[PDB]
DNA sequence: GCAGACACTACGAGTACATA
DNA sequence: TTTTTATGTACTCGTAGTGTCTGC
């Protein structure tokens, strides 16, 4: 197995979801968050030829940058990892799987309870503004027939009443009133275009972001109100 | 080591002139040398009935109070300064003791307990596991050791010895010897 | 004249800060130890510590420099952190002197706690740089100077003068005060007043001059101003006098007076009775006041609970 | 005198070796580490017209990188260094050689005991990897008839038993057995190619790196194991 | 009202003076350091159509960097600030104009005492060098009928003695002796050429920097000396 | 485009304080 | 011939790790 520019892009992102990762032989990888709040699957252009656990996924992605593209990872002389440069060789510790948090099954999302979309441009504006305004919570709902995103500081807001930010996205052709709430530190996904699929059955509900590179699924918070 | 005439510069010159502050750091750190605590000069002043030399210094109401607690003859006036200590001039507290503890003498050794810190571990690990406090945790150890040999309980619980928990029990490599010991003879 | 005036300033205990090492009022041995230094021409590593404020420490530092025509960096001790020592302190030491001038670094008021690292770091800085420059340290509490520094340094303790150095040093200062009155235009009608200021404040010459400022309000130091400087401190006298006399009508009356800050008043009481009463009555006054203090803030009526302290004292406390 | 981009760029590198330098009249410049472990030499276009020690080396060049190339560098009227820019002037402190240390004489290099070379990209990889692997020491020896380098972390590795990184330079054509150990602190050399030259006699030895712009000699530590 | 990258620019500057700002309806903005060390004023393009108090000026300048240039700033029905970007809306607070330190009126300079100028280029060369050279105090005096600036390092020589830097500003026509000393900390003004009007009356005195865009007035320090 | 350099954040260690 | 209690809070120092702004 060798790794491309496009492959380590993802993984560098997955390290923000969970420090380490457990990847298995195939064209597909997922880290899930430890607290279980958020989860990411994706399919890539490279093939994994063996199972291994990596406890410091960031650390490892760093040493990778310093080797040629042609570089060859493979199980090293003992249970551990080896990256073979044309001229040199580098060893990385292979994690005991007790130590890394694995998702345990490729969660096969339901049928969308509502679909909308969010642009590379809009997601960009959100993430950043979130910083300046100390906006730790957002709730997606319908405002004058369009799907709007709202956001607040759940610390000094607590009721999610005073609205620090509003984003218009697209309009809503269905007839049902819903208010869906996400914890912001649960929004970790690489920049760019995502098809947003909201789904809710009663007290369980979720949000899947369908990107042109990976897919992301975030937990909805307890406060979400709706009819579905 | 080239050039072979360098008037060997001291540990410090090398560091500073070259400017690697981590060398400067090992160098400074060399003077660490930390003790102080002239507390016994105050304490011994109160025993041996001598000249104060105080309020110019840093007094620990607790050091003194406690040092004197070593000797049953003082207790009446250590106790007095207990119920009444809070809200006495750090100085007043010293004036009392001087006017209170009558004889004088003391040799050093303070009382500490015996800790089988094997046994301290087993008790804190029951206390954590079951969210019960220490006295009950005791009863626990006995009815396990008595019946069920508690290797099993030690077996299931070993899983969490988390090394931070170890930071609570003892202070040194004896801690890293336990890390292994509970992971062993079950 | 013989006196220095800074003339750039109005605050008067700082207008008159001495220029040379001679101008200073110091104990015999110390003053000489200082001349002797400005003689041999190069300045050793010195630590100067009071702990009484205003004994001349930071003045005697600035002087040694004037008297050696030294190239000086005067630094705020609290500003001297690890990066200063690495930085502009090394920048200084290592950069070159063609004046043939002793390079001296004055670290004023170096006794802070968190500087432990800056200090260990200096004690080493000293071994590498010792021959370029030299270091004078001002401190109030020496204990705030790591022991490895007190080692490598000459440590001169101001503030603890012999019995004869007390007597001469004050004379020298009475003379000095009079001279400041000549310049500032203050008239001295009664001199017992200039002696009062000096005795009253002695170890500290800074307040000693300042008190010269505040008592010149009218422009003359007279027999009436004597009465103020000399006049006998504490206002706990009314209670202390009533306790001696063992009466109540008066004590009962004073209670609501000090009901305000009880915490302070109990302090001033323990302080001033400790001297004024017999030794085994000392052990009791602490029991009596120490208990009264414990239960304050439980006590419903603070005024009354203060009265109960007064009665308790008047009975058991005895003295002349 | 005036300085050239070429002679400035060269210098900063020489700063990483010693916080200062002692230079004299010529086209030849040099520094040695204070500890004695590393030394450098280089010859350049620009011509040095007066003897001066500097103190903040990295600093002197900082000011320089601001003014024009037309900047003329004299000895200050006070014995300091005077620099003349367009409408203005700057005096850099003239250092005090009591403090400064530089090479007394440029002691030259015994003929190579054994000869190899190292490519530009390859020096880089070593350095930038030493970071992510925390390598503080390396070893040049021979495995399988080729001359290679081995990165070890001396803090966890007493005996340098455990190899994290190895760099193959191409085959060894000599017959001698060596194990040579340098400290990663003392590898200050700049990028671009280097012909390598290794010299030893039994308790004492060194390594010279010969590049398009410079030469470096770093000293080997004790645990070097060698014959002849 | 709408703010232009030109004015959003002139504000990030007044943020280095007071963390807050008072702006009243108009084309004109002033601010002053809380401790009265520096006063700035300017006339601007974008037109200010309601009064308000801004506690955070630099963090709201941070949040206006996230919208489009077309974004419409209005007082909020609810009296705070509404920034309407095209697809989005942001909400930012207003404090009362009591907690932000406004000057009263736009302090007019007196008839100057001496006057010189400085070119944009030569301001760069000062600021930028001060860091390297540790020039924390500078002095405008006359040298050879030609006014020079002088950099010093006040911690190294408390006496302003070894002059580490100098820049000749133009001819001095009148006849007076002066040393004006300015704390590098007050130099907060943006780059470019300034007419320089300085004034002194005894223990009085001040220095006005008259720019193209905004005006700056900076306090002198107390060891400053002169006959005027 | 990156790598380098500057600035701002946070955590760990030290210190000191008051009430029980 | 000595030698450190418990619980909460605050200020400062130092460094290391994170960011953004800048220069081939
Ligand atoms: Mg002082």
């Amino acid at each position: 197995m060798k790794l491309s520019k496009d492959t380590t892009a993802l993984l560098k992102n997955f390290a923000t979801i969970n420090s380490g990762i457990m990847l298995k032989s195939g064209q597909f990888i997922m880290t899930r968050a430890v607290n279980g709040t958020t989860y990411a699957e994706a399919n890539i252009s490279d093939v994994i030829d063996f199972d291994v656990a990596i406890y410091d996924l960031n650390g490892f992605l760093g040493i990778l940058s310093l080797v040629n593209d042609d570089a060859e990872i493979s199980q090293s002389e003992d249970g551990n990892i080896k990256i073979a440069d044309a001229r040199s060789t580098i060893f990385w510790p292979a994690a005991d799987p007790s130590t890394v948090v694995a998702p345990n099954k490729p969660i096969p999302f339901p049928v969308a309870s509502a679909v909308t979309e969010i642009k590379a441009e809009d997601l960009q504006q959100l993430l950043r503004v979130s910083r300046g305004l100390q906006i730790d919570t957002i709730a997606i709902t319908v405002k004058e027939g369009k799907i709007v995103i709202n956001g607040f500081n759940k610390v000094e807001d607590s009721a999610l009443t005073r609205v620090k930010y509003s984003l218009t996205l697209g309009d809503y052709d269905g007839e049902n009133t819903f208010n869906f709430i996400i914890n912001m530190a649960n929004m970790k996904m690489q920049p760019g275009n995502y098809k947003l699929l909201l789904w809710a059955k009663g007290k369980q509900g979720a949000a899947k972001f369908e990107g042109e590179h990976a897919n992301y699924v975030v937990a909805l918070e307890a406060d979400s109100t709706h009819d579905f | 080591s080239l050039f072979k005439d360098d008037i060997q510069l001291n540990e410090h010159q090398v560091a500073w002139y070259s400017k690697d502050w981590t060398a400067v750091q090992s160098a400074a750190d060399s003077f660490k040398e930390k003790a102080e605590n002239e507390f016994f000069e105050i304490i011994g002043a109160i025993n041996n009935k001598t000249k104060c030399s105080i309020a110019q210094k840093d007094y620990s109401k607790f050091m003194v109070e406690n040092a004197l607690s070593q000797f049953p003859e003082c207790m009446p006036a250590v106790y007095a300064m207990n119920l009444i200590g809070s809200g006495l001039s750090d100085e007043a507290h010293f004036n009392y003791l001087m006017a209170a503890v009558p004889r004088g003498k003391r040799y050093g050794k303070w009382a500490k307990l015996v800790e089988d810190s094997t046994e301290v571990l087993i008790i804190k690990l029951l206390a954590k596991r079951y969210q019960v406090n220490t006295n009950d945790a005791i009863n626990y150890k006995s009815i396990l050791t008595k019946n069920g040999k508690l290797p099993l309980v030690l077996k299931e619980l070993k899983g969490l010895v988390t090394d931070d928990f170890l930071k609570e029990v003892t202070k040194n490599v004896k801690e890293q010897k336990q890390l292994k010991k509970l992971a062993l003879e079950w | 004249s013989m006196i220095t005036v800074n003339e750039k300033e109005h605050i008067l205990e700082q207008k008159y800060r001495p220029s040379t090492i001679d101008e200073c009022i110091l104990p015999a041995f110390d003053k000489e130890t200082f001349k002797s230094i400005t003689s041999k021409g190069k300045i050793p590593h010195i630590i100067l510590h009071s702990p009484s404020p205003g004994t001349g420490k930071t003045t005697v530092a600035k002087a040694l420099c004037h008297d050696v025509n030294a190239d000086m960096m005067f630094v705020n001790g609290s500003d001297c952190k690890i990066d200063f020592v690495r930085g502009p302190l090394t920048n200084f030491a290592s950069a070159a002197s063609f004046d043939g001038r002793q390079k001296v670094i004055v670290i004023d008021e170096f006794d802070r706690s968190g500087l432990a690292e800056s200090q260990r770091h200096l004690r080493s800085f000293m071994e590498a740089y010792s021959s370029n420059c030299s270091i004078i340290i001002t401190a109030n509490n020496i204990d705030g100077i790591i022991k490895p520094l007190q080692s490598r340094c000459r440590v001169i303790t101001f503030g603890q003068p012999t019995d004869e150095d007390k007597i001469e040093m004050m004379k020298q200062m009475i003379r000095r005060l009079t001279e400041i009155c000549k310049h500032e235009g203050i008239a001295i009608a009664d001199m017992k007043v200039v002696a009062a200021l000096v005795k009253k404040n002695f170890p500290d010459f800074r307040k000693t001059i300042g008190e010269l400022d505040s008592y010149s309000s009218k422009g003359v130091l007279d027999a009436g101003i004597l009465s103020l400087v000399t006049n006998d401190r504490g206002a706990i006298d009314d209670v202390l006098e009533s306790l001696k006399n063992k009466d109540v009508k008066q004590l009962r009356a004073l209670a609501p007076k000090y009901a305000a800050d009880y915490s302070w008043f109990v302090g001033k009481l323990a302080e001033e009775i400790y001297s004024r009463v017999t030794p085994q009555s000392i052990i009791r006054m602490y029991e009596i006041v120490g208990e009264n203090n414990q239960y304050h803030g439980i006590a419903a009526n603070t005024e009354l609970h203060l009265a109960y302290l007064f009665i308790q004292l008047a009975c058991e406390m005895q003295w002349k």
